[PDB]
């Protein structure tokens, strides 16, 4: 009941510093490729005093 | 007559369980109006 395969490139994972190095390596080896852009988190606005507002809905019900 | 020998804080022997709440109820008529935050609740 083991997992048998016939694909040799199943465990191949390559590490590149930038996107352009990976693109150049994919085009050099003739592999048809797709690339998705990097998703960084947007900078949030954090305030500890907002938990104790006077008229805003951001009051915490408990602490 | 000046007297330094007796204890004048003897009213607390006659205080009941609802003394504080009835005192607050009587004091409620003297209070100024409270400010408003503009909403019923922070969850409103």
């Amino acid at each position: 009941g083991w997992a048998s395969t016939a694909d040799p490139l199943s465990n191949l994972v390559l590490t590149f510093s930038t996107k352009e190095d990976a693109i150049a390596f994919a085009e050099k080896n003739g592999w048809s490729y797709d690339v998705e852009e990097r998703k960084v988190p947007k900078p949030k606005s954090k305030s500890y005093g907002a938990n104790f507002s006077w008229n805003k809905r951001t009051r915490v019900s408990t602490k | 007559p000046f007297d330094n020998t007796t204890y004048k804080n003897l009213q607390h022997h006659d205080y009941s369980t609802y003394t504080f709440l009835d005192l607050n109820l009587d004091l409620s008529k003297f209070r100024m109006p409270q400010p408003s935050s503009g909403r019923e609740s922070p969850r409103h």
